[PDB]
């Protein structure tokens, strides 16, 4: 039944669509995945075959002359449908060994029909409105989540260099403890000779003043440590939530897109579409 | 703020002081106080406390503390306001300073410019970093020598580069504005200390060199036969300087080649040039001094081509991912071997495992012979999540790794990689465009991998080995073959046609095979090189080797073509090297200034720290201060970005070390910008719910502080370093109505001739909105206007100044005498026409309508092409003279295309009856006039003009793909302009497309090819 089908009716024939449109369809797909579009009007050739091989898109021009179609002279095929079906059942190695692959998986223009089986325009347009609404909602939810995500990441960064600033501070006040003790062991030891304990209540009142300030600084950077650990937790919690929203987002966009496709076929006025979108 | 947690420090504060005797003294201090008196107020009180016998005079002791940036900073300049030290906490340690004082001062000054303490580089273990640190210096000294060679002409040409167009050749309509090829130019002088000015008006040829202009000056009742006397002896006695400007004409150029003169010509305005004594200038030059900084096995290494094995990589485990085990079923590691953005083979996944346990421990196998791995080969990975009978995949985190390091060494053994958060908007599982290397933030998902170890150091072959293999390959297959087999016209023609396709139009497999077949003939048509490079099998060393040989000898191409080769589709260093060398030879300073935004962005794509591009750019930055100025700012504006933080920081250090005196000017600018950032932070955080009136008073009393006054006055505009910002006019400074509370600022122009250019300079400071997008749009617009001018199409655009100076922080040039449409309409479709009538009434009306019409045409075309955000009456402004322009472009390339499903190209700028009437000079039926039909033709021309130059714009966009700008994360994003320019269509089909888009947008009002005289 295949070879007599009109090219228009072919599932893998997408008419005049962009290479960019083709690219999105083929993005991250298994080898053998393919479709046909019209060639650029400004170039020689009629149709462009695009298939996946080795994680890359391969574009193969299809030419016409005097009833015959093909990739290169001589043109041996009676129609484009005949060409495709041939390479569905045979490797393109025959055309070129440097790509040994069959056309296994046609990207179908009827795919959405498989998804949306409701045959009523207004009803399909109704679901599209709901699907679009749910998707726009999830999108904004994700947006506010990313906003907090960045703000949190930034405030975590500030706290961290502040922690280092505290450490460096603490290191100095320790060095000052070291300095005073370094120099004291002579004077004090010589000044408990000559019976001066009054020279202590000044020297010692200062040592404990220094030690007190140290404790306060350590206490303050202990605080910042807990604050940071807390906010770092919020960060990872925000990340989790966003990672939950992401899959739902993509699926919602893809379902919306299919319902757009189904309604774009059957030729719904752009105006009617935009009420639903 | 001025202290930690503070936005502003209270007037009086206590300072713990740590004496070298081991004592500690609290002290009263004013937030205004300087360290000098603080020391003096200190040792005064130090005696009261014990051991003060051992304290020496305040002479030999210096203050040291910790900054907000966690650096231990000694303050050698003691004239600093306490509020300006940026202390972490109010303590000072007094010590006798040790080490090289002058170099420590420089280091702190560089750090302040850089936004990060320079000592952080010292710690870095990565040998590539320390190597960059060292080796880059050769460029610095190479550059400083260049400016001392021809001194002090060499010196002044660095500080005051001539601002010239790329060509002295004048477009017809520009020349025809001149009188008999001549121009009137007023020269001024200062007679005496009285400083009244005395003008010598002139009429000379537009192509006159400054000397000749200086000659005709001293002329304007004595001996003629002698008059050669002075002009020979006194010529370099003076030099020409733009009035109100820091612009000089120090070089031999036709006067019309200087941008100011060219601008004056188009604007129908009269050039005012001041006569300045050469001595007064050449001596005032710093003669700044650059000083070299302190940081100045038996295994018999294997060649890559000797290793007989298929590539394989072992994914071990990850520390964690942030995931709900409720919502996520499984995780796995996705993986790819890339050359630029194309997989060299099939991407390979690890098995799927539970989210609770990220453990794989499996060797992934790739079908690529290890000798076949190209030089620029990269490992790209991500950890992915999986979620009837169908599933969704999402990236959780990503990372890229160069398979070869900067020493051409193949990676081996166990390495750990800290991953990056996925950029907003990116749904692709892998991210090959993203930077390479591990996330510097270690509190992050860490993936462990293991590369094979081949028992030696494995190195990529040297070029002579590559050439050897190439010769072998071409011989075994079946040059000298080029001239042996003659090139048929049939093939000669196809090659020419293929060369015409735009950079983003894929080539077919037939075209690939055709191109590679004729690779030996391709050198007769060198601009085809990017297509030839795309036809190569980069996973075949046989073909890459051969390609290398052709690249080696390849004829040079135009810089704008060379720029195409600098995007992420040409990672190979031999290709990039060729591209850079083309820039070295044929790229003018003028065009480097124009394209600087993109070239800096490309640096992100570079595999390694040290490359030919950055050495070229640094050298330019260090030999031309105007270039160095924007070079600095573009780099600095992204210092917040951890992906380029280390790279840009290291580069910025190099620049700041060799740039000389300009570092002091830059620091003043940085200082000023910081305070405007802090001030607007506070307004937004603290004063958010206060009235706009209270906000202003707070601003004034905050700005009126003499420490702010010192900061916000007497510095150079980051928008234009030639523009001096003098005294603030605080009374006229305002907060705009917008949400992020932009500051409309007003400075005096301190120039003595300022009244002849502009007496005051107004700049909008904006904190909160990303200005990268608008910065780019205004660049493109300028470039478009350039295309049109040299094409004879006079369409006045207004690419006003816009510069991103930080994370969502930037400056916007205020255009004088301009009003929004809403300001004009607010009260009838004739209002606008009436408004500008009253502004230009009399016989000057027709110049104004003309100007308006041209301006509209250019923006209508420009905005349709770019797909900027919708225009409304607040988006659109008019000037007194009639010129229309746009502001606040926002998203481009139709970024609101998704979040809707509609795939159509829209028309952001639709012409209401209001606009049409103005073009119609009031006509009742405004769409049927002679003026409107002619307006259409203007658009039709401008459109086709841009289409012819499409490659330039596509290239410029491709270079930005790593920017981080949401509007272009992908080549799919750039593709929007291919659609608006209808690049896959015939030219005649493109115009029809345009007309159609207009007709649909104007509801039939655009008319069509179908006209009725009937
Ligand atoms: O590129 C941007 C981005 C964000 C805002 C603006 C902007 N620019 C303006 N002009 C710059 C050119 O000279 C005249 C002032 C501008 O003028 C205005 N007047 C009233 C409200 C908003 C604005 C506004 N917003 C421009």
């Amino acid at each position: 039944m295949n070879n007599n089908m009109s090219l228009q009716d072919a599932e893998w024939y997408w008419g005049d669509i962009s290479r960019e449109e083709v690219n999105e369809k083929l993005r991250d797909t298994a080898d053998g995945t393919f479709l046909v579009r019209d060639a650029s009007t400004k170039m020689h050739g009629d149709y462009t075959l695009t298939l996946r091989k080795g994680g890359n898109n391969k574009l193969i021009k299809i030419f016409h002359r005097d009833g015959k179609y093909g990739f290169s002279d001589p043109l041996t095929f009676s129609s484009v449908v005949e060409l495709i079906n041939h390479y569905r059942n045979e490797s393109l190695a025959q055309y070129n060994p440097k790509l040994d692959v069959k056309l296994l998986y046609p990207v179908s223009k009827y795919q959405q029909d498989q998804v949306v089986k409701e045959d009523n325009i207004e009803a399909v347009g109704k679901k599209l409105h709901e699907y679009n609404t749910q998707f726009q909602e999830k999108s904004r939810e994700y947006d506010r989540l990313y906003e907090e995500y960045t703000r949190t990441s930034q405030e975590i960064q500030m706290k961290r260099t502040a922690i280092e600033a505290f450490n460096e501070t603490i290191k100095i006040f320790e060095e000052q403890c070291q300095t005073q003790e370094r120099y004291s062991k002579e004077y004090i030891e010589k000044f408990k000779r000559e019976g001066n304990e009054k020279e202590i209540q000044r020297i010692m009142h200062n040592y404990d003043k220094l030690k007190s300030r140290i404790s306060e600084i350590i206490d303050s950077r202990r605080r910042l440590e807990e604050d940071l650990k807390k906010q770092a937790a919020e960060y990872r919690e925000i990340d989790k939530r966003m990672n939950s929203i992401k899959p739902d987002l993509i699926q919602l966009r893809k379902t919306r897109d299919q319902y757009l496709m189904w309604l774009t076929q059957k030729g719904v006025r752009q105006k009617k579409l935009n009420e639903w979108l | 703020g001025e202290l930690w947690g503070i936005h502003l420090m209270p007037p009086r504060i206590l300072v713990e002081c740590l004496l070298p005797n081991g004592m500690i003294v609290t002290l009263e201090c004013l937030r205004e106080a300087t360290l000098i008196t603080i020391k003096h107020e200190l040792f005064k009180e130090a005696r009261k406390y014990p051991l003060h016998q051992l304290l020496q005079d305040e002479s030999s002791y210096i203050f040291v503390s910790v900054t907000q940036e966690a650096e231990r900073e000694e303050f050698f300049d003691e004239t600093r306001r306490l509020c300006d030290l940026r202390l972490f906490q109010p303590f000072l340690k007094v010590i006798e300073p040790v080490g090289n004082r002058e170099e420590k001062i420089l280091n702190r000054e560089i750090g302040f410019a850089i936004g990060m303490p320079v000592c952080e580089f010292d710690m870095v273990k990565d040998p590539e970093v320390q190597d960059f640190r060292r080796n880059i210096l050769n460029v610095c000294k190479e550059a400083v020598d260049l400016r001392d060679l021809n001194s002090p002409h060499s010196r002044a040409m660095y500080v005051y580069p001539p601002n010239v167009e790329s060509s002295p050749e004048l477009p017809k309509h520009i020349y025809n504005k001149l009188d008999k090829g001549q121009i009137i130019v007023v020269i001024w002088v200062i007679v005496s200390p009285n400083n009244d000015k005395q003008k010598y008006t002139l009429k000379i040829n537009h192509d006159c060199v400054p000397e000749q202009v200086i000659a005709e000056a001293i002329r304007k009742l004595l001996s003629s036969e002698q008059l050669k006397l002075c002009v020979l002896e006194y010529q370099g006695k003076y030099i020409l300087k733009v009035c109100g400007c820091d612009e000089y004409f120090l070089e031999k150029y036709p006067l019309s080649q200087y941008k100011y003169i060219r601008s004056c010509i188009m604007l129908g305005r009269m050039p005012n040039l001041m006569l300045m004594a050469k001595e007064s200038l050449y001596s005032q030059l710093p003669m700044d001094c650059f000083t070299m900084p302190s940081y100045s096995g038996e295994t018999s290494t294997k060649s890559l081509w000797v290793i007989n094995s298929a590539l394989r990589i072992k994914i071990l485990c990850a520390t964690y991912v942030n995931v709900n085990i409720r919502d996520i079923d499984k995780i796995y590691v996705r993986t790819g071997i890339y050359h630029g953005g194309e997989p060299l083979c099939d991407n390979v996944n690890t098995q799927r495992v539970p989210c609770s346990n990220p453990r794989w421990n499996e060797w992934l196998n790739y079908d690529i012979y290890i000798p076949d791995l190209p030089r620029a080969a990269r490992l790209c990975l991500s950890i992915c999540s999986v979620k009837g009978a169908k599933e969704e995949h999402c990236p959780l985190a990503w990372g890229n790794i160069n398979l070869f390091d900067y020493t051409d060494t193949l990676v081996s053994g166990k390495m750990a990689l800290n991953l990056w958060p996925v950029p907003h908007g990116l749904e692709d599982l892998l991210n090959p465009i993203g930077v390479t290397g591990s996330n510097p933030n270690k509190e992050t998902p860490c993936l462990e991998l293991e590369f094979d170890w081949f028992s030696s150091v494995v190195k990529f072959p040297d070029m002579s080995v590559i050439e050897e293999h190439a010769n072998w390959s071409v011989s075994r297959e079946a040059n000298r073959l080029a001239r042996d087999n003659e090139l048929r016209e049939n093939d000669k023609e196809q090659l020419k046609a293929i060369s015409t396709r735009d950079p983003l139009s894929e080539i077919t497999e037939q075209e690939k095979d055709f191109l590679w077949s004729h690779r030996h003939y391709c050198v007769t048509i060198p601009e085809i090189l990017p297509k030839l490079l795309l036809s190569v099998k980069w996973n075949s060393r046989d073909e890459v080797a051969q390609m290398y040989c052709l690249v080696k000898d390849w004829p040079p191409i135009k810089p704008e073509q060379a720029m195409e080769l600098l995007d992420c589709n040409y990672p190979d260093p031999m290709v990039r090297g060729f591209a850079v060398r083309c820039l070295e030879k044929y790229l003018t300073d003028d065009k480097l200034s124009q394209y600087l935004i993109q070239l800096v962005q490309v640096l992100k794509y570079e595999q390694y720290l040290d490359n030919l591009l950055v050495r070229f750019l640094l050298k330019k930055a260090l030999t031309n201060q105007r270039i160095g100025h924007f070079f600095f700012w573009h780099l600095k504006s992204e210092m917040h970005n951890k992906t380029v933080s280390q790279r840009f920081g290291l580069l910025l250090e190099s620049y700041c070390r060799a740039c000389g005196m300009y570092l002091k000017h830059l620091n003043r600018q940085v200082e000023a910008m910081e305070k405007l950032i802090n001030l607007t932070d506070i307004l937004k955080q603290e004063k958010k719910d206060e009235t706009q009136k209270v906000q202003m008073k707070f601003l004034v009393e905050q700005m009126r502080r003499p420490d702010f006054m010192d900061a916000l006055q007497g510095f150079l505009s980051p928008l234009n370093p030639a523009h001096q910002l003098g005294n603030l006019r605080l009374e006229e400074c305002r907060i705009m109505s917008s949400a992020k509370r932009p500051l409309w600022l007003n400075w005096e122009n301190p120039d003595i001739m300022s009244e002849l250019l502009f007496q005051n300079n107004e700049i909008i400071f904006k904190n909160g909105d990303d200005l990268r997008q608008d910065m780019l749009t205004l660049q493109i617009i300028r470039i478009m206007e350039n295309i049109w001018q040299n094409q004879g199409l006079d369409l006045r655009m207004l690419p006003y100044g816009c510069l991103s100076i930080g994370d969502c922080v930037g400056l916007i040039e205020v255009v004088r005498n301009s009003h929004t449409i809403m300001q004009i309409q607010c009260k009838n479709s004739h209002t606008l026409h009436q408004w500008l009538k009253d502004k230009n009434k009399g016989e000057i009306y027709d110049a104004a309508i003309d100007l308006f019409t041209r301006s509209c045409a250019g923006y209508c075309v420009a905005t349709f092409i770019l797909g900027i955000g919708d225009r409304h009456n607040s988006n659109i402004m008019v000037k007194d003279d009639g010129q229309l322009f746009h502001i606040d472009f926002g998203h481009f390339l139709d970024h609101k295309k998704k979040k809707f499903g509609y795939k159509r190209e829209r028309v952001p700028f639709v012409l209401t009856q209001d606009f049409l009437i103005v073009i119609s000079k009031g006509a009742q039926e405004c769409t049927k006039t002679r003026e409107f039909e002619r307006f259409q033709e203007m658009c039709y021309k401008a459109y086709l003009a841009i289409r012819q130059h499409a490659n330039l714009f596509i290239n410029l966009f491709s270079m930005m793909l790593g920017s981080g700008m949401p509007e272009l994360q992908s080549f799919d994003d750039i593709a929007y302009i291919r659609k608006t320019l209808a690049l896959d269509k015939t030219e005649q089909e493109a115009l029809e497309y345009f007309m159609k888009q207009m007709n649909d947008a104007h509801h039939g009002g655009w008319t069509t090819k179908m006209d009725w005289i009937f």
